């Protein structure tokens, strides 16, 4: 029932997921013309949100910024984030030690090995996870992926972005306590936003489903490869349900 | 979590009373926890439609908060409320008091707010009532003028604007004369009543001088029956995209501003009975 | 003014039971169970009521 | 398996356009209403393009109040549409010139004539012209460059906004391009909407910017455009894909809402 | 001012409807089945083309 999918990642791009499965992996279609259309981790996505302290940054970085530093963060930190050109589709199956990486991401449901024996896990990074939780949770604890920027000076400044895990399902509720621990985005992008008299910035910040998981076997964790260690969190039996970008500011 | 509810009434049903669930059995209830056992104290948002402060902000924050289910099969004192799997078509009868408009999103109404019925029936001082399924237009005009009439308290005086929900707090529309519940002046509505007023602020410049004069040098041009309203209620750039981030912008707050007012969609549907009592719906 | 001061206080108990000789007829039923179906597995709820 | 809905042709068929439906099997079709009757008046986007007056704001309104369809086949002049339904693996077609990568979100628009016409099987005033399928946020900045277009189409009568126009007029995303139309009554009232907010987005708030029947009037005809304007921004994408067939004639997707 | 006012009346009509011996001959298929997964109220799609 689950629907699954065979994409081209480059085998410069199918670590850390090859080592241990489960990531988000986004697409996009960026700036130069000879490799335009990406396929990417939330690891590799970890290296352009702020969030990701320097020093954890740059150690996934040192993993695979490699190729991140080639062409793709001067796509990504270099020329500047928008919640357009990443798009969240699921969590990797198919490992795939072949000649070309060919990883089969799920669309919907719980991201398994086949013949039903292993369940992927979602590995969210630590930074990028943890602080905009809600309450203490029992069982259907819903993942929103939120990109929240701050105005400093480029018209955007620093791109940043969140994984939410949260209980509350609705929209206008969410982005309200959202709203509650952003007043310090909402006050500089408020600056900037009446900064700009022609020129533009573009809005705060962006919401949407990813899923739900176990949620009471949630723990974090850490996972560990060539460039040293990386603290994470695991989440068991991750559904997948990519939903709708809902902007928010 | 789960899919098909089993519920219980420890209360007491009578011949009339079986009778009575087969129309609700229809109809539509949020569950508080999403187990396949609950108990009926809990099943629906009854428990508190007897908030005794009763504000249609907490009503409707808590329906957000809700998830709804599809109530089955009247055998013994048993409810299949079966928790709709997305995208999929149920029939559902109607208690909200309108045809539905056929072809439109229909949408959850929390507490009615025109007098306090009780929607199955009265046993052991419980009632089932029911969110109310009324169109997405309707639930936002709803929302609308919520958030309008205590607009009004905040640079106006209280006795004109008691005057003015007095006008605009029953609200026209074909079989939906609905009277607001005596608009609450409250912290819920406050604070997004001040993200009202910063979204505002920010199209204050966002707001291309274009974009001012667009309305005000039409009229200029020529006429439209918006644009006479409209004029009551070298110079220019070149910088299309910039314009264009300006443009993406305004859309976020526009949108935003309005899912201020407007609350969240629900069954789209597929075939309403001739009767227009029954809707084949999908997506909750 | 003077004060009154009230408090419950909570007391773990084991509470005895003594009935008579089939005080009270239970009538129960066959069970039925229902199929919830998950992608990662299938939970059963048996209902007997 | 699923819903299926029929189509009756009132034409005597013509054996090319049997031949051209037989390769448009994997098509996917606009439809007012799932009623189990279908006339050819009713089916196609020939029901949005008929008034010459309207535009692209109720040609996207009405491609979202109306049905979308997958075409599955043809039964002398009868015609098989099976609804689809939110979850299920459907085999749909690019009738669009925007090519599709896979994983891609996908999305309705109604087709536009501006410069990339591409008719159909049309007899008797009638086309069966379908909606381009074309990504979700290139669908958005479609509808970004149309109602920009109807902003600045006003300052047409000096040369730095016309330039602004004639340098706005294009989109272009991967590997497919294409122009789009000059609005110089619904995006002329959408604008009106726009310019409501904007005028008086420094006019109705400045008294509650201190503190945090006249206002009433100003913010209904405020959030009644708002409203208006934001109706038609949520682009409701219909497929999300698994894989595309290479050629880019076909893809097997999943269906959204 | 002369005018004439125009009055939209809607009729329930009822039609006679007449055919010769064999005008339309139909084929009936056989009335197959359609089950679905079991779900409490077990519904079958009984239909025929």
């Amino acid at each position: 029932q689950a629907i699954t999918a065979r994409f081209f990642v480059r085998e410069s791009l199918g670590e850390v997921e090859q080592k241990n499965l489960g990531v988000l992996m986004f697409r996009l279609d960026t700036g130069i013309e000879m490799p335009s259309t990406v396929l990417v981790s939330l690891f590799f996505l970890s290296m352009v949100a702020e969030n990701v302290s320097a020093a954890t940054k740059n150690t996934l970085a040192a993993i695979y910024g490699r190729e991140g530093e080639a062409i793709r963060t001067w796509l990504r930190d270099g020329a500047w984030r928008l919640h357009r050109v990443v798009h969240p589709l699921g969590c990797t199956n198919s490992i795939t030690p072949g000649a070309t990486c060919l990883i089969t991401c799920s669309m919907r449901g719980h991201s398994y090995n086949m013949l039903k024996t292993e369940i992927y896990p979602l590995l969210v990074p630590k930074e990028i996870y943890l602080d905009l939780d809600g309450e203490s949770t029992d069982e259907i604890r819903f993942v929103y992926f939120v990109i929240t920027y701050d105005y400093n000076s480029d018209r955007q400044g620093r791109p940043s972005a969140f994984v939410v895990v949260s209980r509350i399902t609705h929209r206008h509720t969410l982005i309200n306590v959202l709203r509650y621990r952003f007043r310090v985005s909402r006050f500089h992008f408020l600056n900037n936003s009446i900064s700009g008299y022609g020129p533009s910035t573009g809005c705060l910040g962006t919401l949407q489903r990813l899923g739900w998981f176990c949620s009471r076997d949630s723990r974090s964790g850490i996972v560990a490869s060539r460039a040293g260690q990386l603290s994470v969190v695991k989440l068991e039996k991750f559904y997948v349900d990519v939903g709708p970008l809902v902007e928010f500011a | 979590m789960e899919t098909t509810v089993l519920v219980t009434f420890e209360q007491r049903l009578t011949t009339g009373d079986v009778g009575k669930l087969s129309r609700l059995i229809g109809a539509v209830i949020p569950i508080p926890y999403r187990h396949h056992l609950l108990g009926s104290s809990q099943v629906g948002l009854d428990a508190v439609v007897k908030d005794k402060t009763r504000d249609y902000s907490r009503m409707r924050a808590r329906m957000r908060e809700m998830t709804l289910t599809i109530m089955r099969r009247v055998e013994g004192n048993q409810m299949i409320l079966g928790v709709p799997t997305h995208g999929q078509c149920y029939t559902i009868r109607n208690t909200g008091p309108v045809s539905w408009e056929k072809g439109d999103v229909l949408t959850t109404l929390p507490p009615v707010f025109s007098g306090e019925v009780t929607g199955l029936v009265s046993v052991s001082d419980w009632d089932l009532v029911l969110p109310w399924i009324v169109p997405m237009a309707l639930a936002t005009e709803i929302n609308q003028r919520m958030m309008m009439l205590a607009l009004l308290s905040l640079d106006r005086s209280h006795e004109e604007v008691r005057a003015a929900t007095a006008q605009l707090r029953v609200v026209r529309y074909r079989d939906a004369t609905l009277t607001l519940p005596e608009i609450t002046i409250d912290d819920t509505v406050l604070i997004d009543m001040r993200n009202v007023c910063i979204s505002l602020s920010m199209i204050a410049n966002l707001s291309s001088e274009v974009t001012l004069a667009y309305v005000r040098k039409l009229a200029l041009e020529d006429s439209n029956m918006l644009l006479m309203k409209c004029q009551e209620i070298t110079n220019y750039n070149i910088t299309p995209t910039e314009e264009l981030n300006k443009l993406t912008a305004l859309f976020v707050m526009i949108r935003q501003i309005t899912d201020v007012i407007s609350e969240q969609p629900a069954f789209l549907v597929c075939d309403v009975s001739p009767d227009d009592k029954s809707a084949l719906c999908i997506y909750k | 003014f003077a004060l009154t001061v009230v408090r419950t206080d909570t007391f773990e108990t084991d509470t005895l039971l003594y009935s008579t000789k089939a005080s009270t007829a239970v009538i129960i039923n066959t069970p039925i169970v229902t199929k919830e179906d998950r992608d990662i597995n299938t939970v059963f709820h048996v209902s007997q009521n």
